[PDB]
């Protein structure tokens, strides 16, 4: 989907 | 060590490959993070890197030396706090805002945005936004990117820095 993470990147 | 707070340069630049954007800070709603975000420009620990992470209408995504997504870190030894604001929303392109993995996470890793993106309200601190350049984002954010949203051909920033 639509985020911005550092390290764990999901959908 | 870290800068004064009376250290406030009004802008950073990022010198990319594909031109300039010119960014300014809220220096006021979201002092730690600004001076984060600049100082690490000022040293230098930008240039070179790339955006390893854009989605199309969504945000484009970088600040991490080693490119993987997984690294970088702040000016203060740790992850630092969010330094969040209802009345700071994210209403369009254009604005800047830390990366993290969860609350008080914040590192090196930032993104500015191609479109609305609410969601995103209350999870990320917003910290400024693009004054000249966002003609050069539009285009930055329509790249083609692989699988994993990764540019196929690299964007760079080649030098990213302070107001002098
Ligand atoms: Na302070």
């Amino acid at each position: 989907x639509l985020l911005v993470t550092a390290g764990l990147v999901l959908a | 060590a870290i800068p004064p707070d009376s250290w406030q340069p009004p802008n950073v630049y990022l010198e990319t490959s594909m031109g300039i954007i010119v960014l300014e800070l809220y220096w006021k709603h979201a002092p730690k993070t600004c001076k984060n975000f600049a100082e690490l420009a000022r040293r230098g620990y930008y240039n070179g890197t790339k955006f390893h992470r854009i989605i199309k209408d969504f945000m484009i995504q970088g600040g991490d030396p080693t490119g993987t997504g997984r690294g970088g870190a702040s000016i203060y030894g740790k992850q630092f706090e969010d330094e969040l604001h209802p009345d700071l929303k994210f209403t369009g392109a254009g604005i800047l805002a830390m990366a993290n993995a969860g609350p008080d996470t914040n590192g090196s890793q930032f993104f500015v945005t191609l479109a609305p993106t609410q969601w995103l309200d209350g999870k990320h601190t917003i910290f400024g936004r693009v004054c000249q350049g966002i003609g050069m984002v539009n285009r930055v954010g329509m790249v083609e990117t692989n699988s994993q949203d990764r540019p196929v051909d690299d964007v760079k920033i080649i030098k990213a820095y302070p107001s002098g």
